[PDB]
C-alpha cells in the first residue's frame, strides 16, 4: 500500500497521472499510471540488468540503449526506473509509453494475449515489439505468428 | 449488481459482483473470465486508476458501469 515515489527526492510536485504531466494522444487509458514530475538531473543510473525492453526498442528505433535510459532518467523519477521490480521482473510497458512520448512513436506489442498499442497516435514512427508470458515476460523486436 | 469491463483487446466482458466487492477480488474474477493474472491488471474508472485495497462502493460505481482494463506488462 505505501509508495516509494510518494517521497521520492528526485521528483517535485504531488502524485499525478502520466497523461496529466505529459499529455499526448495516447491509447485510451494506457497512460493513467501515476508518477511525478522529475526534479533532479540524470543521476547516471546503471543500465538495468534486465534490459530486454531496451534492446527491443533499440532494434526498432536505432537509438542506443544508453540514450533511451538517459531520456527515461530525464522523464521519470529514479524510484520508478530502478527498484526491486526492475532487478527481479524487469522493465514495464509504462517505460515503453514514456519512451514513446519522448521519441514520438506508437509501439505495437504482440503479446501472448493479442496485439496492444502503447504511445501517442499523433506520431509517425511505428515500432513492433513481441511480448512473451514466459515466465516471465520477454521483450523482443518485431512480431510473431 | 452487474457491471462491464472493456479490455485492451476490445472485448467487453460482463461481470457480476457485489457492491462491497474489493478490487482484488474483481481482478480475480477477471482472471477467471480471461486468464490475466492480477500482476498485469490495472482497472480504471473514468481516468482514475483504481487501488487494489478498495471497494467498488468507494468509487461510486453503480450497476452497468463500465470499467477499463489496462495491462501492465512487466519483463
Ligand atoms: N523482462 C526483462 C527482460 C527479459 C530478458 O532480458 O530476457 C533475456
Amino acid at each position: 500500500l505505501p509508495a516509494p515515489l510518494t517521497n521520492d527526492p528526485t521528483a517535485i510536485g504531488p502524485v499525478l497521472p502520466f497523461e496529466e504531466l505529459h499529455p499526448r494522444r495516447y491509447p485510451e487509458n494506457t497512460a493513467t499510471f501515476l508518477t511525478r514530475l522529475r526534479s533532479l538531473p540524470s543521476n547516471h543510473l546503471p543500465q538495468p540488468t534486465l534490459n530486454c525492453l531496451l534492446s527491443a526498442v533499440s532494434d526498432q528505433t536505432k537509438v542506443s540503449e544508453e540514450h533511451l535510459w538517459e531520456s527515461l532518467q530525464t522523464i521519470l523519477p529514479d524510484s520508478q526506473l530502478s527498484n526491486e521490480e526492475t532487478n527481479t521482473l524487469g522493465l514495464s510497458t509504462e517505460h515503453l509509453t514514456a519512451l514513446a512520448h519522448l521519441y514520438n512513436f506508437q509501439a505495437t506489442v504482440y503479446s501472448d494475449r493479442g496485439p496492444i498499442l502503447f504511445g501517442p497516435s499523433d506520431t509517425i514512427k511505428r515500432i513492433d515489439i513481441t511480448h512473451t508470458t514466459g515466465p516471465p515476460s520477454h521483450f523482443s523486436p518485431g512480431k510473431r505468428l | 449488481m452487474q457491471i462491464f469491463v472493456k479490455t485492451l483487446t476490445g472485448k467487453t466482458i460482463t461481470l457480476e459482483v457485489e457492491p462491497s466487492d474489493t478490487i482484488e477480488n474483481v481482478k480475480a474474477k477477471i482472471q477467471d473470465k480471461e486468464g490475466i493474472p492480477p500482476d498485469q491488471q490495472r482497472l480504471i474508472f473514468a481516468g482514475k486508476q483504481l487501488e487494489d485495497g478498495r471497494t467498488l462502493s468507494d468509487y461510486n460505481i453503480q450497476k452497468e458501469s463500465t470499467l477499463h482494463l489496462v495491462l501492465r506488462l512487466r519483463g
